[PDB]
């Protein structure tokens, strides 16, 4: 991943 | 019927002209020139 | 007079193609213009025309022009021959259907045409060697269509395959499962026998015994090549024991339908290692039964050989080949079927293989090339048929299929033929009565 | 001389015993004269 | 040894034998000055056939060039090859036929015909013995379908002994350029059959179907289609001219193909034709020869053969052969397919074999068939005329030149009595 | 002055010239090359591994019981079956090849019982001195000389 | 052989195209009054996908333009264009330039879905031309409007296009404010980076490779059912100015740069969804075990976050050429059903389209 707010 | 042919042979047909090294249609014939083989006149 | 007709059909025919043909040319002194500098071994590859010109062999077919193009504008233009550089004029998209009803149809007979007037002009012609895969469109449906276009032709003659087998555990396609059963479904019923060979079986072999981090596909296809010199040493080069194209059949495959042999190269080692250990025949025909050494990812622990064939090359003697392989039956941690207990095919050259400038191998005194026919591929065609009943199962990707000359009903056939594929490979594994 | 695998492939092509390697060969009479062994 | 007289009459006969010359000095090693500067002493004892002696040790083509206009005789001299030409050879007229075959046989093509006479006299009497006439024209024209056919009808009633051969272009079924060219393509096989030897029909539709499908020229000219039917002119004289095994001439040819003396048409074609990327890599064998030489597709004829039956059949060959396996090919192209043969005579083909091909080819051919397939060319143009003749169209250009109505039913009916004895070979 | 030099090429394949194009600061020449120049090997190296004659290690001269590696001194069965009178009474090859003083040749080549002359003698030595890299002469070497 | 028709539709189409064809007459290497400048032999092998030669050699691109206009040809690349193809009857020149051609592989629109100009004219070209030529594939890059006119286009779409892509311009600039750091992103920026992702997924057919895959190798390898065709587009090495020489260019930096989410070009999360299929194509010389290994590895052990049913979701394509300056770059393409997440917001903002929204939006949850 990386996420969305990260 | 006949003997068949390649896809790029020059028909009838009106295609559209590119130039010698876009690769289109019958650009490996084109390329190339007429040579003669041999220059030495054969005896009897 | 011993000839060989070569056709590479599909991307992964031609840059194998590319591969196999630069070693050729190296194997004899063929010049990239045609030129033989030395002025008989050639013949074999090798078509002489009447200016001291040498075309080979070799047919190039591929539906998308490309990768053909590379090689009518690359090095080797003047070697090959512009009228069997066959080029399509557009894609098969990975799909059966447009490699084998459609597109197909409409090139099949230039091909064909071509094969003809390159067999007119031999006179002592062993067979056929196909190059192609199972992913593919053109590389499925045109070498699966091809395969039954010329069993009527010709008929009584060696049609052999050199074929790229679907990996485990990586892929490239999505689609690949259908249009390999769907393409493996027709060619048994039209190959003699098919040797395949994996693409990340040799990258493990590239990664774990020549030291090489990232290899790009010249190493697979250099190991291909050296392969498939190695197989057709017989006819070029003299030895002891002379296999030509013909005892392949004979020897491999008992029953029409387990025409499926594996496939290996043994000394596979770069210039450090091979100067740090020597190379004898007690041990090189040792390494082709490692499993890790095997160019198919398939473990033969739980797999029974069936047919074995070596084709040894190089300074080889017949004494110490009888020894090894006296050595190699005796131990029980290799398994052969009950009613084989020949199991054995040993054949010499006095030609050692020659080293590419610029590669990754390293030039060795002996080489070998192991066939072996077990029944560890039935678990590579159960893990690959696993793939078709869950696809199909709710009738993912079909609807590109149909709309191009197939039909739903060529799903189930293949499907039943597969699963008589699968009961038919363990009544040769059970012990008799 | 010449090899069997030779002679077929001088037969493909198409020449008039004057090229073909059946009739002709680069020795010379002398070739053929000291040819002995003892 | 024996000489041929060449005439060229109208724009395309002009152009096509500046072509036919040029190959022709080109194979005998002249310069387009004249002299001689090819190395082999065997391509000058047999000069005569076609070149004159003038001083100095320069050559002169036994040529005639005749047109209604100067417009293509100024283009011919300023070609690659005009000044070895005669000055004096040069007939040409003030006002031109206008595609109109009656004023170019009756008012405006009558009278410059005797200067031609005068001139065909001159060069014709120096020689010592003469076998013949070449004449290079085209049947859809005026000048050459008029003229060419006056010069026809004023030849052989002084030579009546003499060989009359004739390389016609007629017209072509869908490349037509002239809307009155049925007209004349008609007019000339009035007289073109009672009047010659030999005819050749060479089409230009056809000609564009071998620069396309074999030599692969995607952008052909008219110099490349007049350069292969002048190698198929270089082809049928040259055992007169060179030495071989087994020669032949047109006189040889005129006994061996017609049965009959009304049925003298024939179709050519060029055995050795190889496209560019394709020419290094191929083997010339004599069944590579044999195999394409009898194919439909090196036909300069727009008719096929398969839809014929051949009466006669022959075969030039050129090279250092080997002539078992020129007699056993064309046996087996004979038993092969045997229903494209008729079966009332024994064998159909001729065999002629000479010893030099032509200069940077290994092996040549040339193939003259004659053909019942060849009708098919006269059912086409008999359909258009008795189309167009009905309606009366364009026929006032013709009767303002003294041309009545029924020369053209004449003439009709010659053609349909061609046509129809044609067809009971089939 | 010579406005134009060499700058006349032709662009694709016919006969007529263009002019040479220029091309500042965007060359990708650099970057624009392909896989397929990776296989360009156009008509030096060591072989490894051991032989089965093994003919570059030294000879042993008391032959072990327990070595099963040839050398090449152990003739074929054309030896074993038919010997010489050289190989059935005891001397090979090896005695052959083994450099002799020249009071050894002499006293050989008088044992034998063909009396050479002096001068002859030194021509004889001087010949098979020839035939070596360094000047090293065997009994071999002198019946080479001798036969012509 | 394959040549491209490319169609530009309204307003902020006409920009992406024109600075489209900026991109693809720059790495071509085009001379702005039409010629070509001479280095290399690959760049004008298959110009015949994008341009067809005047007299002279001078290449006009296949583009013909419909909505402004004036600006365009103000434009540093705005002298590239036949004047005829202004047509502001486009029918007409569409079958013309089709009728010139060889054989036609497909139709690029660039157009948006929020306007009256994307979504009406646009949409109706669609409706004619598959309608006129239905045996090719219908490529429409589509600007969608923010989550956070729409429902009219869509609607026809998903019976026509079969090849779509969402750009979702929020997107774009997350891109130029968290990834790249750049304080003045121009509208210029952020259609020269769909630009740079568009031209990504045509280099197979311009340039040779190690494995060739056109526009119908794509639409046949992700494309499972006949109307799930929305993807997710994306671009991976795109670093700071002060991080340029930080970045270690190979194979591992851009797979992590591929299946990130703040690279991907929808405003959407994609863990409710899961990805149908996934092509990740790459250009310049990547060793093809490094690609292998991580094309599978993503796979592996985010296994929660792929679809089942299907053994292997990923596609592979590479080709020998990279973009200027870089050595190593690729491009994302993937079908996921995240992209309803788009749609569910829209739909909360005749009756037909809302309708087929919402079967749409059905369609893409039961598989989930
Ligand atoms: N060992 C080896 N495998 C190759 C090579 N080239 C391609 N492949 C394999 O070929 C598979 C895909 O080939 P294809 O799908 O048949 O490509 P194609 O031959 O153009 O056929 P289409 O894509 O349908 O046009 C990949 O999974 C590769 O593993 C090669 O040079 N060497
Ligand atoms: N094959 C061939 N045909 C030609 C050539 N020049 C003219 N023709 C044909 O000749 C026809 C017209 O001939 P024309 O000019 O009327 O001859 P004219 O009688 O002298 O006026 C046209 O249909 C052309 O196809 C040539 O160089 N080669
Ligand atoms: N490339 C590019 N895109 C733009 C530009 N201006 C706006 N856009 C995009 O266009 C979208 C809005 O266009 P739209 O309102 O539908 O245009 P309309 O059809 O004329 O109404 C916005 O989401 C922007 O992403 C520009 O200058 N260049
Ligand atoms: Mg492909």
């Amino acid at each position: 991943m990386a996420k969305r707010f990260g | 019927a006949v003997s068949p042919q390649s896809s790029s042979t020059p028909s009838w047909k009106i295609e559209t002209k590119y130039s010698t090294r876009v690769l289109t249609g019958n650009w490996t014939e084109e390329r190339r020139k007429f040579i003669k083989a041999t220059e030495k006149t054969p005896q009897t | 007079m011993r000839e060989c007709i070569s056709i590479h059909v599909g991307q992964a025919g031609v840059q194998i193609g590319n591969a196999c043909w630069e070693l050729y040319c190296l194997e004899h002194g063929i010049q990239p213009d045609g030129q033989m500098p030395s002025d008989d071994s050639f013949n074999t590859f090798f078509s002489e025309t009447g200016a001291g010109k040498h075309v080979p062999r070799a047919v190039f077919v591929d539906l998308e022009p490309t990768v053909v193009d590379e090689v009518r504008t690359g090095t080797y233009r003047q070697l090959f021959h512009p009228e069997q550089l066959i080029t399509g004029k557009e894609d098969a998209a990975n799909n059966y259907a447009r490699g084998h009803y459609t597109i197909g149809k409409e090139i099949v007979d230039l091909v064909l045409d071509r094969i003809r007037k390159l067999a007119d002009l031999c006179t002592g012609l062993q067979g056929f060697l196909i190059f192609h895969s199972f992913g593919g469109g053109t590389g499925s449906g045109f070498a699966s269509l091809l395969m039954e276009r010329l069993s009527v032709d010709y008929g009584k003659k060696s049609k052999l395959e050199f074929a790229i087998y679907p990996a485990p555990q990586v892929s490239t396609a999505v689609v690949e499962p259908y249009n390999s059963i769907l393409t493996t479904h027709t060619t048994l019923e039209h190959s003699d026998c098919a040797f395949m060979v994996d693409n990340e079986a040799i990258y493990d072999i590239c990664r774990r015994n020549l030291d090489i981090e990232r290899p790009t596909y010249t190493n697979l296809n250099r190991l291909i090549g050296q392969i498939v010199s190695s197989i057709t040493a017989s006819l070029r080069f003299d030895g002891a024991l002379n296999v030509d194209l013909t005892e392949f059949q004979t020897n491999l495959v008992p029953y029409p339908r387990i025409h499926f042999p594996l496939a290996t190269y043994a000394p596979v080692i770069s210039a450090e290692k091979a100067y740090h250990e020597q190379l004898s025949v007690a041990e090189i025909t040792n390494a082709c039964f490692e499993p890790a050494n095997q160019m198919v990812k398939c473990d033969p622990r739980h797999g029974k050989y069936m047919a074995c064939c070596m084709l040894y090359r190089g300074d080889v003697v017949p004494k110490d080949v009888n020894a090894a392989i006296a050595t190699i039956k005796t131990k029980r941690t290799i398994q052969f079927v009950d009613w084989c207990p020949t199991g054995f095919k040993v054949g010499i050259n006095y030609q050692p293989p020659t080293v590419v400038p610029g590669g990754d191998l390293a030039k060795v005194q002996r080489a070998v090339c192991m066939l072996s026919n077990t029944t560890a591929i039935a678990e590579a065609w159960a893990r690959l048929d696993h793939k078709l009943d869950l696809m199909y199962a709710k009738r993912a990707f079909v609807h590109w299929y149909v709309g191009e000359g197939m039909e739903e009903g060529e799903f189930s056939e293949a499907r039943e033929d597969l699963a008589a594929l699968e009961k038919d490979y363990e009544e040769v594994g059970v012990d008799s009565v | 001389l010449p090899s069997l695998r030779r002679m077929d492939m001088d037969s493909v092509k198409a020449c008039l015993s004057d090229e073909h390697c059946q009739s002709t060969t680069y020795c010379r009479k002398d070739d053929f004269d000291n040819a002995y062994f003892t | 040894m024996r000489e041929i007289v060449h005439l060229q009459a109208g724009q395309c006969g002009n152009q096509i034998g500046a072509k036919f010359w040029e190959v022709i000095s080109d194979e005998h090693g002249i310069d387009p000055t004249g002299t001689y500067h090819g190395d082999s002493d065997l391509q000058l004892e047999r000069i005569n056939v076609y070149y004159n002696e003038a001083t100095g040790g320069k050559y002169v083509p036994r040529a005639v060039l005749v047109d209604l206009e100067p417009g293509t005789m100024d283009s011919v001299r300023s070609g690659p090859f005009g000044q070895i030409f005669r000055p004096d050879n040069f007939v040409f007229g003030q006002s031109g036929a206008g595609n109109n075959w009656a004023k170019g046989h009756y008012t405006e093509g009558a009278e410059l015909v005797d200067s031609v006479l005068d001139v065909v006299r001159k060069e014709a009497e120096s020689c010592d013995c003469l076998q013949g006439f070449q004449l290079t024209h085209s049947l859809g024209g005026g000048t050459g379908s008029g003229m060419g056919t006056l010069l026809i009808s004023k030849i052989r009633e002084e030579y009546p002994d003499r060989i009359m051969n004739t390389f016609s272009v007629v017209p072509s079924p869908k490349v037509s350029d002239t809307v009155v060219e049925p007209y004349n393509a008609t007019l000339s096989v009035h007289q073109l059959v009672e009047n010659t030897d030999e005819t050749y029909c060479i089409d230009n539709e056809a000609l564009y179907d071998i620069c396309f499908r074999t030599l692969k020229l995607t952008t052909p000219t008219y110099g490349d289609l007049n350069h292969l039917v002048s190698a198929t002119m270089s082809g049928v004289t040259t055992c007169l001219r060179f030495p071989g095994q087994l020669n032949a001439d047109l006189r040889k040819l005129a006994v061996n193909m017609v049965p009959f003396p009304r049925l003298h048409f024939f179709m050519p074609g060029f055995a050795p034709l190889t496209s560019r990327g394709s020419q290094q890599y191929r083997a010339l064998t004599v069944p590579e020869l044999t195999q394409q030489m009898f194919d439909a597709k090196n036909m300069m004829a727009a008719c096929d053969p398969r839809h014929g039956r051949y009466l006669t059949v022959a075969a030039v060959f050129r090279g250092r052969m080997s002539m078992k396996e020129v007699d056993e090919q064309m046996l087996n192209v004979q038993n092969k397919n045997s229903s494209y043969f008729v079966e009332w005579i024994p064998n159909n083909v001729k065999t002629a074999v000479c010893d030099i091909p032509p200069r940077g080819l290994k092996m040549s051919a040339t193939f003259i068939g004659n053909s019942t397939a060849i009708q098919e060319l006269f059912k086409r143009i008999s359909e258009q005329f008795t189309a167009m003749f009905r309606r009366k169209a364009f026929l006032h250009w013709y009767t303002g030149e003294g041309m009545d109505e029924m020369e053209f039913t004449e003439a009709e009916s010659n053609m349909n009595d061609l046509v129809s004895e044609y067809q009971q070979y089939q | 002055l010579k406005p134009e030099d060499i700058v006349l090429k032709e662009p694709g394949s016919s006969e007529k010239t263009l002019r040479t194009l220029l091309r500042p600061s965007d060359k990708v020449s650099n970057h624009y090359k392909t896989t397929s120049s990776e296989i360009s090997a156009v008509v030096c190296y060591p072989t490894y591994g051991v032989p089965t004659i093994r003919s570059d290690i030294p000879a042993p001269l008391i032959r072990r019981v327990s070595d099963r590696t040839s050398y090449g001194e152990e003739g074929n069965a054309y030896s074993l079956l038919h010997p010489t009178i050289f190989a059935q009474k005891g001397v090979f090859e090896r005695d052959f090849f083994k450099t002799r003083s020249k009071q050894e040749i002499s006293e050989i080549l008088c044992n034998i019982g063909v009396k050479l002359s002096e001068d002859e003698f030194e021509n004889v030595w001087n010949l098979a001195s020839k035939k070596h890299h360094r000047g090293e002469v065997c009994v071999e070497n002198i019946r080479s000389v001798l036969d012509e």
